[PDB]
């Protein structure tokens, strides 16, 4: 999957666990952006 | 202008920092610094995870 | 080293590089030849030093072997003086060119499983082990050392051979048409301290440019790049465009006399033998190697060139090693470093039982 | 794909008849709103549910649906659903229509 | 195991047909996601809305 994809999957869940704009700040930092580094970090959930 | 360029890669850097922040993966800038600047032309990230991973795991002594 | 230290070895055209495994470069360089009465016998620095009154023999000019006698003491004298240690317990890890011959291999094999009788060792292609040093086991590594050349693919990591292109050109023609060009226009680079001469200058303040339009108006225009050197020999001569035109001869080659493709052109003709799904995974994960690598800003205009070659689909991302000097010798340090690769190299124990032709089975 | 999220993906990728990647702008749309409301804040009852389905069934001139839809009620509860029936059935209303547009 | 696969598709063509009674327009497949997500406790007045609001940005 291209990395935009599997960033917004990762951002739901926070919103269903509470984290809210924490989450959308995601969305918007992401935005912002608009390379790969973001895919390994992904890996790296923790 | 490169002084000016340098300050917009420091951004870029600060906002995967953010980034990897709220993620809470456990990297440091230095230690991101050496990512990006790895990945950046060279490994694929796929396998950077876990040779991180590992890295992390064998400290663990 | 939990076992005992690991050896690597690679003989090159222009020097040979030994070392042990995991260390930060090749531990040793010594030269190719070995010296006899014309001291009886001598290797590396003590032969060329007295090079006056002596024979020196070549035991690899041009990626191929000229003597095996010369090639067992080159290796003998590596393991014995340059490094100082016992054959006879360390296991050595060897390279090769593109494409060599099997008995040669099959020579090389009864040689080292029986003139140092060691533990186990292994052969294998020399650019794969620069590839695998460079991280992306797919790409193309071009690789011109000081007697050959080729632009190796690696798709998969077993490279195509088909696909292998050889490149008869080296640095002993960049020196001898450095020192034709030196004395066509008046210069003393003729002799052999000017041969030295002419080939430290060449390593040192020869340039390389992006194309020979721009910097050449440029240097006919006036004398920025135009260095001066005043050695401790006191000789002093300064031209511009003359080290504008050394490294312009990869591309524009009827300026040395060759007939042949140019290197990025050599590339194109690669990815032009290669395949469809690994072609753009080739032009885009291929690294830069031979120690002819160590021009400034060459590789930015073979990168440029490659842009332009192949169609706009994929992309041109090529890997510049700052470290490419002993490109070769850092991809071995890698390779054996490996716990699981030690099931790579093979033993003496079946070397024995089955002959050495078991190294074209065992060393894929 | 049993994870929430991840079927969505699916989801929006039939219902948009596109590409895997090409849909997330729009595919973002649902994110949000999704993870807005997870847990219902109205009680559970399948009777609600069904006599709301027979009276907008009823003033349609489609009446003897009205026990069609009675008869399949009792079907699916024959079967295992897991509780969710109030859940399921209620969507398929809210996406109705007449066949006539009146 | 042949049970439980009979007794899906039992289920799920029972399913249907309600769907064709109500005239809501899902074909089987997209039935199939619907059902499988709404069956984790999805509050489905937010589901309904986000198919209706896509069933119409996907109109162009």
């Amino acid at each position: 999957l291209p990395a935009r994809n599997k960033i917004l999957m990762l951002s739901f869940d926070l919103r269903v666990g509470g984290l809210g704009p924490k989450a959308d700040r995601l969305e918007e930092l992401v935005e912002e952006l608009e390379l790969l580094e973001v895919g390994s970090v992904l890996d790296l959930l923790v | 202008a490169a002084a000016a360029n340098l300050n917009a890669v420091r951004e870029t850097m600060d906002v995967l920092l953010e980034i990897s922040r709220i993620l809470n993966t456990g990297l440091d800038m230095e230690t991101l610094s050496i990512c990006v600047r790895l990945c950046e032309q060279g490994i694929n990230p796929e396998a950077l995870s876990s040779v991180i991973k590992e890295l992390r795991k064998a400290t663990e002594a | 080293d939990e076992e005992v230290a690991a050896l690597v070895v690679d003989n090159g055209s222009g020097m040979c590089k030994a070392g042990f495994a995991g260390d930060d470069a090749p531990r040793a360089v010594f030269p190719s030849i070995v010296g006899r009465p014309r001291k009886d016998s001598y290797v590396g620095d003590e032969a060329q030093s007295k090079r006056g009154i002596l024979t020196l023999k070549y035991p690899i000019e041009h990626g191929i072997v000229t003597n095996w006698d010369d090639m067992e003491k080159i290796w003998h004298h590596t393991f014995y003086n340059e490094l100082r240690v016992a054959p006879e317990e360390h296991p050595v890890l060897l390279t090769e060119a593109p494409l060599n011959p099997k008995a040669n291999r099959e020579k090389m094999t009864q040689i080292m499983f029986e003139t140092f009788n060691t533990p186990a060792m292994y052969v294998a292609i020399q650019a794969v082990l620069s590839l695998y040093a460079s991280g992306r086991t797919t790409g193309i590594v071009l690789d011109s050392g000081d007697g050959v050349s080729h632009t190796v693919p690696i798709y998969e990591g077993y490279a195509l051979p088909h696909a292998i292109l050889r490149l008869d050109l080296a640095g002993r023609d960049l020196t001898d048409y450095l020192m034709k060009i030196l004395t066509e226009r008046g210069y003393s680079f003729t002799t052999t301290e000017e041969r030295e001469i002419v080939r430290d200058i060449k390593e040192k303040l020869c340039y390389v440019a992006l194309d020979f339009e721009q910097e050449m108006a440029t240097a006919a225009s006036s004398s920025s790049l135009e260095k001066s050197y005043e050695l401790k020999d006191g000789q002093v001569i300064t031209i511009g465009n003359e080290r504008f035109r050394c490294p312009e001869a990869l591309f524009q080659p009827s300026f040395l006399g060759m007939e042949a493709c140019g290197i990025h052109e050599t590339t194109y003709n690669s990815i032009m033998k290669c395949d469809v799904d690994i072609r753009k995974d080739l032009y885009a994960n291929t690294v830069l190697s031979g120690g002819t690598t160590m021009y400034p800003g060459i590789a930015d205009r073979m990168q440029k060139e490659i842009t332009a070659l192949a169609p706009s689909t994929m992309k041109i991302k090529i890997i510049a090693p700052p470290e490419r000097k002993y490109s070769v010798w850092i991809g071995g340090s890698i390779l054996a470093s490996l716990s699981t690769f030690q099931q790579m190299w093979i033993s003496k124990q079946e070397y024995d039982e089955s002959g050495p032709s078991i190294v074209h089975r065992k060393c894929f | 794909q049993k994870s929430p999220n991840v079927l969505l993906q699916n989801l929006c990728c039939r219902i948009l008849g596109r590409s895997e990647a090409d849909v997330a702008q729009q595919f973002q749309y649902a994110v949000r709103v999704i993870g807005s409301n997870f847990a219902p804040t109205v009680e559970r009852d399948e009777f609600l549910v069904a006599e709301k389905i027979k009276k907008e069934l009823i003033r349609q001139r489609r009446e003897a649906d009205a026990a069609l839809f009675s008869e399949l009620h009792r079907k699916l509860h024959s079967q295992g659903v897991l509780k969710n029936k109030w859940s399921i059935l209620y969507l398929l209303l809210s996406l109705s229509e007449d066949p006539r547009r009146q």
